[PDB]
RNA sequence: AUUGAAAGUUUUUUUUUUUUUUUUUUUUUUUUUUUUUUUUUUUUUUUU
């Protein structure tokens, strides 16, 4: 469901950022918090899409992650968009806190698969 | 304090390398500002501190401190803002009606209303 | 909606600059930021249109782009004007950062079509 | 056709009152819009 979309988006956004001297994901938690705050303040989905596009164009959001976000957040209700963004934020925070390597986590496309991976080890 | 007759002005400042004076080392930063002169809606509430009449001696020197702060704000004006060292940001209170509301007689109806200049 | 107009004008402004050594937009982001700053500083639509016309006469603005901007801002309130200008600036920034090719966005008239094109 | 039987464990009672997620916390500290460029060259105050 929405959780699978959120997990795929978080995995795409957690890929290592090239030309960065320190190991870190391509995006930052500040970007996700800004996304949520902008959606809450503006209460519009098209404005959120514009924000996502500009963040992608600022060379700080992975183009694949941006494409996934735009694909998910079209013909979608505001409440559904809010829920999806919250799920994305929570999954990203979990992955950051657990320091999950992107190499062994990029191969999962289901939330249940991610849960199994985390539970096993 | 929101503004009414505001105007946003952008100023661009760049640094000068001390060796080979004049070169811009790429530290070109542009900042947004407000116009020099624009009204702001100021409103402040003070409780249990009579100013028009003042307190005799109980927990005093607080009324004096508040009056000193108000006098500095009115005549000189305090410095607030982001730069605050190159002169960016100097607010000032031009005039303000001081309305006193006392609980026993009439709290909704103002008791004494005076201009801030007479208070200080 | 305002966003459709913004997308159309940004598309008109992202046309390649004729007679240029490198493939670059005919209109630069500095011009858009200058438009925003001028509107914020002056806080009126008439001299904003005057500045737009002067820039268009002094190159750097496509004739059709200037015509679309003038038609859009012919009769608009200050808040609506600044909203439209902000939308235009954001759309142009997205197009520039994404390095989207002009030939693939010559037929878009709405914002949803552009979003679909970008997503795909 | 049990020694032999025919009776609702039922009525009745509000889990209610007292309590502000509150006080304190300035998105500021630093950076000269300078820098190389001669308003220059051509022209007889002059004939029947």
């Amino acid at each position: 469901d929405l959780l699978d979309i959120a997990t795929r988006i978080a995995i795409s956004a957690i890929k290592p950022k090239p030309k960065s001297n320190k190991p870190e994901p391509y995006v930052d938690s500040s970007t996700i918090n800004s996304l949520l705050s902008f959606l809450q303040s503006r209460r519009n989905v098209n404005e959120l899409l514009l924000y996502i596009m500009r963040q992608a164009g600022r060379d700080e959001i992975d183009e694949e992650t941006g494409k996934l976000l735009l694909a998910s957040l079209k013909d979608r209700e505001l409440k559904d968009a809010v829920n999806l963004l919250g799920y994305v934020k929570w999954v990203y925070d979990t992955l950051t806190g657990l320091k999950v390597n992107y190499n062994n986590v990029k191969g999962v496309k289901t939330f249940k698969e991610l849960v199994n991976i985390l539970s096993k080890v | 304090a929101i503004a009414e007759k505001y105007s946003i002005s952008q100023r661009t400042m760049v640094a000068i390398n001390r060796v080979f004076g004049g070169q811009m080392p790429g530290h070109l930063y542009t900042l947004d500002y407000v116009d020099p002169g624009s009204e702001f809606s100021f409103m402040m509430m003070i409780y249990n501190l009579n100013l028009i009449e003042g307190e005799k001696d109980w927990k005093a020197k607080s009324v004096e401190a508040l009056k000193f702060l108000l006098a500095t704000l009115v005549r000189e004006g305090i410095f607030v803002g982001a730069r605050k060292s190159v002169g960016y940001g100097l607010i000032k209170l031009v005039d303000a009606k001081v309305s006193l509301y006392k609980a026993p007689d009439h709290l909704v109806s103002p008791v004494i209303v005076k201009k801030l200049e007479e208070v200080i």
